[PDB]
RNA sequence: CCCGGCGAGGGGAGUGAAAAAGAACCUGAAACCGUGUACGUACAAGCAGUGGGAGCACGCUUAGGCGUGUGACUGCGUACC
RNA sequence: UGUAACGGGGCUAAACCAUGCACCGAAGCUGCGGCAGCGACGCUUAUGCGUUGUUGGGUAGGGGAGCGUUCUGUAAGCCUG
């Protein structure tokens, strides 16, 4: 036969959160992707995006295992005359907290339209509230 | 109602009254079949195997038509090589339709 | 100068969009000959806001 | 209603004529004289000359009915390109292009 | 005696073209390049033949190690406690059924864990 | 008896044609003698 | 006869088997140029395709499908001699 | 020129060592079907086969079998307003 595939209007999706305190930033993210991409359901179809949405709180309380904390680093470039800019991991959650979980997501999910829509699910906090809730979060933890 | 079984060393599976397009056989056109290679049955409640087979496990379908298969257009081609091929190509396969199921 | 290699016409097409003319789509009538004119400008006739003036 | 009209051999470029044709399209016929007359290029009052026609060309030919009428297709589709000469420095000649455009004008209440 | 080769070639060409209609710009007018598009188009056909059943046989495992994890399983262990259960049920028809019947993939896991443990 | 005035367009094609390979052919390295200034300079010997 | 500058060009009428035989006048292909209609396209990076693959619009039919056109998204993939 | 001497995320194990059981993954092997070449078999006996096995990437190149355009005779025949 042709083997099933979904279909965007008959896909049904879903809400989750998770509080990031005390938990271990890359192990954590990669369940976040594997959410989002659909690999935890039956009817995954890489074309399309089955992920259910998240949402994260409390980023700033996440930790990291060893120095990393002083010692990782994050680099973007502005397009001029060369010059680039670096941030700790430190700084970062000072200023943009939610810039992290919202990059180490990005570099393990696909590159392209897909990939930037089911980042397009995900939503963070560094506060323990949300205004989220008329859509319902049954809730997740892990 | 839903059942499986091998035909052409590959699976597939199947209700009544469906037509299914496999491999070439040798038969009469509009005669009759069996398969014992049934791995596995289904109903609103579940029966399957720790064998292959099931236990009395049999299918029934009636042949329709061998026609060929839809032709492909194969190439062998090289770069600088000076070397290039073609081949055609069209696949039998032989269309049937299911009569009955049974345990 | 020497393009490498030669644009579509699809390329072209899309240069020559902002190329179009637009129309004025607005005209007048005369305070009494009820002729057409543009704003500003006298009727052929000459008349402009209802006066006679060239009379050529 | 049909009598299209035409006009063929022109000389002008189609490109050229082809921005006037866009000015009107499924437009109503008065408009366009009004259009046209006011536009200035050396191809409105080209243009302007077949559409005059088609009408006359409709009336004595046809049912007339002039107040509904409308634009329904017109097109620019090129014709001949004269060969020409303009010279050049160092001795090399040029061939230069007379570029000719046939028109075409349908006009119908529908 | 001397030959006049204006036709057959129209032939060849506009047989070419027909294989070229669909794609994009010169290659779906001209000879000079169609020639080439459609003779590499085949050995994409050739290569992608054969690997197709790539793609189907690394979905139909993700349909799978999902629902095994659904029911408390991995896909690796759960498939071992089949070969040892003696079931050659292939990848194909399995995945299917985790998309409609959810009730004998279910109640087939049972299975391994029983013969596995 | 009704004919298409003349079109000498042929005229200026042959002239074309004959203009063309004259020069091009004959010019010889104008372009280049010219350039044979460019050519003591631009060809770096070692 | 009409438009048109007592032009060009054209439309009618008419001849003619046929003006898809009108002087550039048998046939009338391709590059090239345009009008028309269905689909797609303004968060989307790269030999431009193939494999898969929705949705959309059609013609069939049978009544459930079969076909044609497009082609959103995705794996792979750096032309020819 | 710009993170830049893990492919990147990211990883205190998702690193190294030892031990073990699964699993993935090629056009490899096997399974179903099909084509062709080669050899023996006994019938056949320029041939059915039965098979039985085996082979079938390929440049320079060598050998073999072939498609199709014109013209000629077969044709004062055949098709054709």
């Amino acid at each position: 036969m042709k083997t099933f595939t979904a279909k965007p209007e008959t896909v049904k999706r879903d809400w989750y959160v998770v509080d990031a305190t005390g938990k271990t930033l890359g192990r954590l993210a990669t369940e976040l992707a594997r959410r989002l991409r659909g690999k935890h359901k039956a009817e995954y179809t890489p074309h399309v995006d089955t992920g259910d949405y998240i949402i994260v709180l409390n980023a700033d309380k996440v930790a990291v295992t060893g120095n990393k904390r002083t010692d990782k680093v994050y680099y973007h470039h502005t397009g001029h005359i060369g010059g680039i800019k670096q941030a700790t991991f430190e700084e970062m959650i000072a200023r943009r907290p939610e810039r992290v979980i919202e990059i180490a997501v990005k570099g393990m999910l696909p590159k392209g339209p897909l990939g930037r829509a089911m980042f397009r699910k995900l939503k963070v906090y560094a506060g323990n509230e949300h205004n989220h809730a008329a859509q319902q979060p049954q809730v997740l933890d892990i | 109602m839903y059942a499986v079984f091998q035909s052409g060393g590959k699976q597939h599976r199947v209700s009544e009254g469906q037509t299914v397009r496999l491999e070439k056989l040798d038969i009469a056109t509009g005669e009759t079949v069996e398969f014992a290679e049934v791995l596995m049955i289904a109903n609103g409640e579940e029966v399957k195997i720790g064998v292959p087979f099931v236990d009395g496990g049999v299918i029934k379908a009636e042949v329709v038509a061998h026609g060929r298969g839809e032709k492909v257009k194969i190439v062998k081609f090289r770069r600088r090589k000076h070397y290039r091929k073609q081949q055609g190509h069209r696949q039998w396969f032989t269309d049937v339709k299911i009569t009955g199921i049974s345990a | 100068a020497v393009q490498q290699n030669k644009p579509t016409r699809s390329k072209r097409g899309m240069r020559r969009s902002h190329d179009a003319l637009t129309a004025v789509t607005s005209l007048s009538v005369d305070k009494t000959s009820g002729e057409k004119h543009l704003r500003h400008h006298i009727t052929a006739d000459g008349y402009y806001r209802g006066r006679k003036v060239i009379a050529k | 209603m049909e009598t299209i009209a035409k006009h063929r051999h022109a000389r002008s470029s189609a490109q050229k004529v082809r921005l006037v044709a866009d000015l009107i399209r499924g437009k109503k016929v008065s408009q366009a004289l009004d259009i046209l007359t006011y536009t200035n290029k050396k191809a409105a009052v080209l243009v302007k000359k077949v559409l005059e026609s088609a009408i006359a060309n409709a009336e004595h030919n046809d049912g007339a009915d002039i107040d509904d009428l409308k634009v329904t297709k017109i097109f620019v589709d090129e014709g001949p390109s004269m060969k020409r000469i303009m010279p050049r420095a160092k001795g090399r000649a040029d061939r230069i292009l007379k570029r000719t455009s046939h028109i075409t004008v349908v006009v119908s209440d529908r | 005696a001397r030959v006049k080769r204006g036709v057959i070639a129209r032939a060849r060409h506009k047989k070419i073209l027909k294989q070229a209609k669909g794609y994009y710009g010169a290659r779906s007018r001209v000879y000079r390049v169609a020639f080439q598009a459609v003779i590499k188009a085949g050995q994409y056909a050739y290569r992608d033949r054969r690997q197709r059943k790539r793609q189907f046989r690394q979905l139909w495992i993700a349909r799978i190690n999902a629902a095994a994890r659904q029911n408390g399983i991995s896909y690796s262990k759960f498939i071992n406690g089949l070969k040892k259960a003696s079931v050659e049920i292939d990848r194909k028809i399995l995945a299917d059924i985790a998309v409609f019947d959810k009730v004998a993939f279910t109640a087939l896991v049972e299975k391994a864990k029983a013969a596995l443990a | 008896m009704k004919f298409v005035k003349i079109d000498s367009s042929s005229v200026d094609m042959k002239k074309y044609k004959l203009q063309n390979n004259v020069r091009r052919s004959i010019k010889s390295s104008s372009m280049n003698y010219a350039n044979v200034a460019i050519m003591t300079d631009a060809d770096h010997d070692g």
